[PDB]
């Protein structure tokens, strides 16, 4: 299936998933196609963190669903 | 063979009696073993060491048991962790400020002392007796033990940078959140109306909005049909939310929320403050105060108190 990850500078990032993907499969797919490390990454599906061991189906994450890709903090 | 005797432990609660032989180190006997968080696993018992308490790794099904109930973790590299960020979060100082246990900066710790400085303002309690006595503890200013645990917790080491709204999320696993119960609604103009609950941390957390108002007025998301749709806040219950957004200029004012953070700089490397509603706003930035009436800047999460709140929007006819 498809689902789009919207990113911080507003780039729709196009996806082919399945339900039983973790959220860590997803930001290795993400990591290939825009060179963005998973460890900064941080997955909201409208308005709630993703976990990386869970999966898109514990999310009911479904066809063309939207995530938003924000960023790890780096506060000191 | 001779020998001083000392007491092992790994929740300070209960302490193993022991007799150490003089010529063996520490790690010959107990493995690592730490005296007031200094690492002493390399060293030879000394005569000053007479019925001192060391901390020790959870080496048998005693001392296991004995951190698990205390830490709520089956980590094993946990004891470890917590003791080597004591070993320099007791050398930090805890000033009060605002009649807050504020952190004085050191060592990237900023994001430390807003997590630090919020949950004083919240009614949250923790679970794991570990992050209960360490917390007292730090309300009343003595707050090493609790930064370490943060730090423990986090799976940060000091000097770490970091993240308040990540760290409050892995502290809040640990806090009874149990009864923390929210109701979403999303509505969109071709699909309808779908409603979630989320209840616990997933209950009290929210990243896209600052705004508590936005979250019950409505918030523009994305609809699978392609178009947009508006989710809002059915009901709460929960004795405070978190609101967080990248950071991004938001003027606070007073009257409107408990207290907030704000994040200067960028992905790579930033620093936070922490401001507080009281009788002004007050700016707190590690050991130092401003006050102010409102506050413009990149504030990243913000806090507000709560009870029960049921939403006023009705279904669409
Ligand atoms: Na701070
Ligand atoms: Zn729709």
């Amino acid at each position: 299936m498809q689902i789009f990850v919207k990113t911080l500078t507003g780039k729709t990032i196009t996806l082919e998933v399945e339900p039983s993907d973790t959220i860590e499969n997803v930001k290795a797919k993400i990591q290939d196609k825009e060179g963005i490390p998973p460890d900064q990454q941080r997955l909201i599906f409208a308005g709630k963190q993703l976990e990386d061991g869970r999966t898109l189906s514990d999310y009911n994450i479904q066809k063309e669903s939207t995530l938003h890709l924000v960023l790890r903090l780096r506060g000191g | 063979v001779k020998t001083i005797k000392v007491f092992t432990t790994v929740d300070n609660t209960n302490l193993h009696t022991q007799l150490v032989d003089m010529s063996m180190t520490y790690g010959q006997q107990f493995g690592p073993t730490y005296l007031d968080g200094a690492d002493v696993t390399k060293i030879k018992p000394h005569v000053n060491h007479e019925g001192k308490t060391f901390f020790v790794l959870p080496s048998d099904d005693t001392l296991r048991s004995e951190a698990f109930e205390y830490y709520h973790t089956l980590d094993e590299s946990f004891l470890g962790r917590y003791m080597s960020a004591l070993n320099h979060t007791k050398k930090w100082k805890f000033p009060q400020v605002g009649g807050l246990t504020s952190i004085k900066w050191a060592d990237n710790n900023s994001y430390l002392s807003s997590v630090l400085l919020a949950l004083q303002q919240l009614e949250v309690k923790f679970n794991a007796p570990a992050l209960q006595e360490a917390y007292y503890r730090a309300r009343a200013g003595d707050a090493a033990n609790f930064c370490a645990l943060i730090l423990a917790y986090s799976n940060k080491t000091v000097g770490e940078l970091g993240d308040v709204r990540e760290t409050m999320t892995h502290l809040l696993q640990h806090a009874n959140l149990e009864s923390a119960k929210r109701v979403l609604n999303v509505v969109c103009k071709h699909c309808g109306q779908k409603t979630t609950t989320l209840t616990g941390v997933e209950a009290v957390m929210y990243m896209g909005t600052l705004s508590y108002d936005n979250l019950k007025t409505g918030v523009s998301i994305p609809c699978v049909c392609g178009r947009d749709a508006t989710q809002y806040l059915v009901q709460q219950e929960s004795s405070f939310v978190m609101m967080s957004a990248p950071p991004a200029e938001y003027k606070l004012q007073q009257g409107t929320f408990l207290c907030a953070n704000e994040y200067t700089g960028n992905y790579q490397c930033g620093h936070y403050t922490h401001i507080t509603a009281k009788e002004t706003l007050y700016r707190i930035d590690g050991a130092h105060l401003t006050k102010m009436s409102e506050y413009k800047g990149p504030v990243t999460d913000v806090f507000y108190k709560e009870t029960s709140y049921t939403t006023t929007i009705k279904p669409v006819s």
